[PDB]
């Protein structure tokens, strides 16, 4: 509906895409887990770095859009290449609803999704048991089955915590990665797998 | 399935010092988890031994220094899985705390965890290839040199050749746990 002239939306959907595909495929589920990864470990609050990560995958882009990657360096006038992959126009970090915050977390949630397709009955029904942020530890002691969610590895990812009970159980705090509704989310695939 | 809990606790100096444990210990400190129950001695009284009793049936303690109870030993060695675990309050150690008398103590009984309290203060630690735990006081009592004492207790987790050790501690509104954990080499 909107006119904004960046990329951010085209791989927030392309993304969407790749992820269906991938259900089948296994070479392509690999090679999408690699990339979510990638820009999962990168600092979204880093312009630079995320517009390179993103930037260094374009064989894979090009393999299943050749848009997204695409710049049309006319004569002498305008930007350059090289220019345009390091700025706003190719994709802009003050994006009112896809800047690189969203779509990190939606690159976090893309991954547990991508690793939850084909995990087995008792995995998804600890994802439906535990509550968020019991959740979210959950995913951490599967790495690297739903991403390699633990500290350094994604950032903004915290330290494990405990609750204050006899045992404690392990918690994650990580609600600027994968938020609560994320989990809600990720709780309701869990069950349509159940149902298929 | 193979693990064993035990609750480590001491320096509760009831009633003496404090009317009870806090609040928010007694609400989490449930019966029918914990295995077995070392502790460092004050407790003071009969009524925080029966107390011990509704969290567990295996209690174990050492006297303290201001304890009614002259039939606990001053020191107990103790086997939990591969650990052999040292008891003794430790105000009997010079200066208190101090790592060349526990270091002593370890080698003494021959322990690979040392528990001991008396301090107010607690601790968790590695030093050359051993373990040592002092759980603090669980009603924040004051000590010899202070008041303004953190109320704390530990739990341990025991699975094979490693022990999980979860130290609580009520910092203001909240318990808070940390997670420091050993490996017997």
């Amino acid at each position: 509906e909107y006119i904004r002239m960046a990329k951010n939306k085209e791989f927030f959907d392309a993304l969407e895409e790749i992820a269906e595909s991938a259900k089948n495929d296994e070479t392509l589920r690999n090679e999408l887990a690699k990339v979510l990864d990638d820009i999962l470990k990168t600092d979204p609050s880093d312009p630079e770095a995320f517009r390179k990560i993103v930037a260094e995958h374009q064989e894979f882009w090009d393999e299943h859009d050749p848009s997204l990657m695409e710049f049309n360096e006319g004569r002498f006038f305008g930007k350059s290449r090289k220019q345009y992959l390091k700025s706003d126009d190719f994709l802009n970090s003050t994006d009112p609803t896809y800047n690189f915050q969203k779509l990190h977390q939606f690159a976090a949630e893309q991954r547990v999704k991508l690793g939850l397709e084909k995990s087995d009955t008792d995995t998804l029904v600890a994802i439906l048991k535990n509550n968020p942020e019991e959740c979210r530890a959950y995913i951490e002691s599967k790495k690297p089955g739903l991403g390699n969610f633990s500290e350094g590895n994604v950032h903004g990812w915290l330290k494990e915590e405990y609750t204050p009970t006899i045992p404690p159980k392990a918690i994650n705090k990580s609600t600027g990665v994968l938020s609560d509704e994320a989990i809600k989310r990720i709780k309701e695939q869990a069950r349509d797998l159940l149902l298929l | 399935a193979g693990h064993r809990l035990v609750l480590v606790l001491g320096d509760l100096h009831i009633p003496h010092r404090c009317n009870s444990l806090p609040a928010k210990f007694k609400k989490l400190l449930v019966p029918g988890k914990i295995q077995h129950i070392l502790c460092t001695g004050n407790l003071c009284t009969k009524e925080s031994y029966d107390y011990l009793k509704t969290l567990a049936g295996d209690v174990h303690i050492v006297r303290g220094d201001f304890d009614e109870n002259l039939n606990y030993p001053e020191q107990k060695v103790v086997t939990v899985g591969q650990f052999k675990i040292g008891l003794i309050h430790g105000h009997q150690v010079i200066p208190w705390g101090d790592m060349a008398s526990l270091a002593l103590l370890q080698r003494q009984f021959d322990v690979d965890i040392l528990i001991s309290g008396h301090t107010h203060k607690f601790e968790a630690f590695e030093h050359e290839n051993k373990f040592y735990i002092n759980p603090g006081s669980a009603t924040g009592a004051y000590n010899a040199l202070e008041t303004n004492i953190i109320p704390s207790f530990v739990l341990m987790d025991i699975q094979a050749s490693t022990v999980v050790t979860y130290v609580y501690q009520l910092i203001g509104d909240d318990v808070k746990v940390e997670r420091i954990e050993y490996k017997k080499p």
